[PDB]
């Protein structure tokens, strides 16, 4: 019944602060051997070792955090948390706690928490504009550029959701201005053009947004091949 | 002090049911002053949180397959997956927690290896209503290749593109394995309106040579326009 569960993810402005916890369950925090570790992982950036509280309540900083790291431990919810000062864009990442387990596995992080995702920006919560990608073996592609907000995530889906077959929903690239952008495209049979109604959902919670974009073809298209094999 | 892992392949492709080897060096010594070698092999699957797999080097962790096992002489350290199973698939991290600070290695996605597939390539105009608010976005698609390297290239009236453009890749698909790829070129409505030939070129191991996708702005027919 071991389990480390964490508060939900954070969204801040530069030089601002955060502070996220880590509650424990079915083990004693003040078990000898035990201790918990804070550690961080950034899309390119794999994972680095953040911070350590041990059982006896000492505790350990990594020196890249410039001392901007504090770890506190109220033993009244068997709770760790972790304050992160002024923060930048590069302390943008998913933020895990993991239990140090003891002797007995010689101090491997045997248990882990769910993560939380810390974003640092200074963009406003917006929500997306929604541009066509129209249409153009037999088989067409076709999708939606869903461009321009913040923050993640956003979820499309194709004739609310009876459309799913051939779907692609790459992942979101930050763009220069600190904000998001996606495509989403579609393959479909270029016969069902002039019939089928295309319309891509695009669902966007953290600014309430809802935005239905029917797809047309774009009534004449020259688009040309060289090449390829 | 300050230990760097050194973990290879960065990426394996891997056949299920074949042998896996992976490999983490260490810059110095992870021998803890009490003699033991804190070295932890991690999983973590794709949405999930990592997982452990084996401690003090040898270890397997509880619940963990023995087909997973590992070893490792002086600075020279090994995880090796007997026979891969679908399960295995993910990226895997080394770990010494001897030093302060403790470190992780750069990770291993181990992927599934199948054979080479030519991508399908499409490239889209802006549309109208963006280019109303000043803006241009040029998309070229590329769907369902295998491996995952593919060289894009934009141009405009043959003019190489650099510095203007951005991608992004799927992850491997669950039923074909294959990847797609997305690039955007995006200009300012007056450069777009500078020009009138855009092209991707794209380049890939399935494909004999080269594939080009172009458009000729203003254009799709007419004699007098619109």
């Amino acid at each position: 019944q071991v389990q480390l569960q964490q508060s939900g993810p954070e969204d801040v402005k530069p030089g601002a602060s955060v502070k996220i916890s880590c509650k424990a369950s079915g083990y004693s925090l003040s078990t000898s051997g035990m201790g918990v570790n804070w550690v961080k992982q950034s899309p390119g950036k794999g994972l680095e070792w953040l911070a350590h509280i041990y059982w006896d309540d000492d505790k350990r900083y990594n020196p890249s955090l410039k001392s901007r790291a504090t770890l506190t431990v109220d033993k009244s919810s068997s709770t760790v948390y972790l304050e992160l000062r002024s923060l930048t864009s590069e302390d943008s990442s998913v933020y895990y706690c993991a239990r140090r387990g003891g002797s007995s596995h010689y101090y491997a992080m045997d248990y882990w928490g769910q993560g939380t995702t810390v974003t640092v920006s200074s963009a406003s919560f917006k929500g997306p504009s929604v541009f066509p990608l129209a249409p153009s073996g037999g088989t067409a592609a076709l999708g939606c550029l869903v461009k321009d907000y913040f923050p993640e995530p956003v979820t499309v889906s194709w004739n609310s959701g009876a459309l799913t077959s051939g779907v692609h929903t790459f992942p979101a690239v930050l763009q220069s201005s600190g904000l998001y952008s996606l495509s989403s495209v579609v393959t479909v049979p270029s016969s069902s053009l002039g019939t089928q109604t295309y319309i891509c959902n695009v669902n966007h919670k953290p600014s309430n947004t809802k935005v239905d974009k029917k797809v047309e073809p774009k009534s004449c298209d020259k688009t040309h091949t060289g090449g390829g094999g | 002090k300050d230990i760097v892992m050194t973990q290879t392949p960065s990426s394996l492709p891997v056949s299920l049911g074949d042998q896996a080897s992976i490999s983490c060096r260490s810059s110095q010594s992870i021998v803890h002053s009490n003699g033991n070698t804190y070295l932890e092999w991690y999983l973590q699957k794709p949405g999930q949180s990592p997982k452990l797999l084996i401690y003090k080097v040898s270890n397997r962790f509880s619940g963990v397959p023995d087909r997973f096992s590992g070893s490792g002489s002086g600075t020279d350290f090994t995880l090796k997956i007997s026979r891969v199973e679908a399960e295995d698939l993910g990226i895997y991290y080394c770990f010494q927690g001897s030093l302060v600070p403790p470190t992780f290695g750069a990770g291993t996605k181990l992927e599934l290896k199948r054979g080479a597939a030519a991508p399908s390539v499409f490239i889209f105009p802006p549309s109208d209503e963006q280019l109303k608010s000043g803006t241009a976005s040029v998309v070229c698609l590329l769907n369902n290749f295998y491996p995952r390297e593919a060289k894009v290239q934009w141009k405009v009236d043959n003019a190489l593109q650099s510095g203007n453009s951005q991608e992004s890749v799927t992850e491997q698909d669950s039923k074909d394995s294959t990847y797609s790829l997305s690039s955007t070129l995006t200009l300012s409505k007056a450069d777009y309106e500078k020009h009138k030939v855009y092209a991707c070129e794209v380049t890939h191991q399935g494909l004999s040579s080269p594939v080009t996708k172009s458009f000729n702005r203003g254009e799709c027919h007419h004699h007098h326009h619109h």
